[PDB]
């Protein structure tokens, strides 16, 4: 996260780290959506232009963390993956359309003060909150600058941008399965996701029922925190029929 | 049933340092 | 740079 700040303890208890087993390293973010299911970006798991294709046994998920590098004894939990599910229409060749994946854990994780799932939006949630100017929150342990790494989880709040402005910022074809967020040059405030933040959540707190909803997944951007560029996020509600199909077919 | 309600915040009626910024943006 | 985690997890 560029131009963010340190998270408070327990501020994002659905935050998940994806951790490469060997070499031991941060791969991406993710989010806890139930005791057995973790949501991330497909490009964190499958991206052929970089010879990335992870299988279940290549990875671990770390839940409940605050420190980036510490083993947080008696706080974090480390879970093994049973199975990865990537959206069958994930478009890695062109623009990362449908950049979404699910990971089923081998065993359920116990909730705690530090480990708790986020809600997924329904149609009305999305209609009420996904509006230009409304702010959401992005969290992660990715880099602090485009060209180091944080001691603790970072957080930044960012406004959703008008679709024609998002489209006019890039040569990439923007689909209805994406939205963008970030400040405009003239707004003077700053912030963005950066390398290592991908797969993490973009959340909003409903003012109607006081709950946090994951509206987006950190998907892609053109550099980090560049003036006139925006971050792009997978539109979770637009892909919920797939989410539910997978959990309904394979959950226990 | 309890999704999205944080043990150290909503389920103690404590606010985090910047959630009000989000609320203030949900104007209309 | 990352602190080593318990062996049981690997
Ligand atoms: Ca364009
Ligand atoms: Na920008």
């Amino acid at each position: 996260i560029v131009e963010g700040s340190d998270a408070e303890i327990g501020m994002s208890p659905w935050q998940v780290m994806l951790f490469r087993k060997s070499p031991q390293e941060l791969l991406c973010g993710a989010s806890l959506i139930s005791d057995r299911w973790v949501l991330t970006a497909a490009h964190c798991l499958l991206y052929p232009p970089w010879d990335k294709n992870f299988t279940e046994n290549d990875l671990l998920v770390r839940i409940g963390k605050h420190s980036r590098t510490r083993y947080e004894r008696n706080i974090e939990k480390i879970s093994m993956l049973e199975k990865i599910y990537i959206h069958p229409r994930y478009n890695w060749r062109e623009n990362l359309d449908r950049d979404i994946a699910l990971m089923k854990l081998k065993k359920p994780v116990a909730f705690s003060d530090y480990i708790h799932p986020v809600c997924l939006p329904d149609r009305e949630t999305a209609a009420s909150l996904l509006q230009a100017g409304y702010k959401g929150r992005v969290t992660g342990w990715g880099n602090l600058k485009e060209t180091g790494q944080p001691s603790v989880l970072q957080v930044v709040n960012l406004p959703i941008v008008e679709r024609p402005v998002c489209k006019d910022s890039t040569r990439i074809r923007i689909t209805d399965n994406m939205f963008c967020a970030g400040y405009k040059p003239d707004e003077g405030k700053r912030g963005d996701a950066c390398e290592g933040d991908s797969g993490g959540p973009f959340v909003m707190k409903s003012p109607f029922n006081n709950r946090w909803y994951q509206m987006g997944i950190v998907s892609w951007g053109e550099g980090c925190d560049r003036d006139g560029k925006y971050g792009f996020y997978t539109h979770v509600f637009r892909l919920k029929k797939w989410i539910q199909k997978v959990i309904d077919q394979f959950g226990e | 049933a309890d999704c999205g309600l944080r043990p150290l915040f909503e389920k103690k009626s404590l606010e985090d340092k910047t959630e009000r910024e989000l609320l203030e943006s949900y104007i209309d | 740079d990352f602190e080593e985690i318990p062996e049981e997890y690997l």
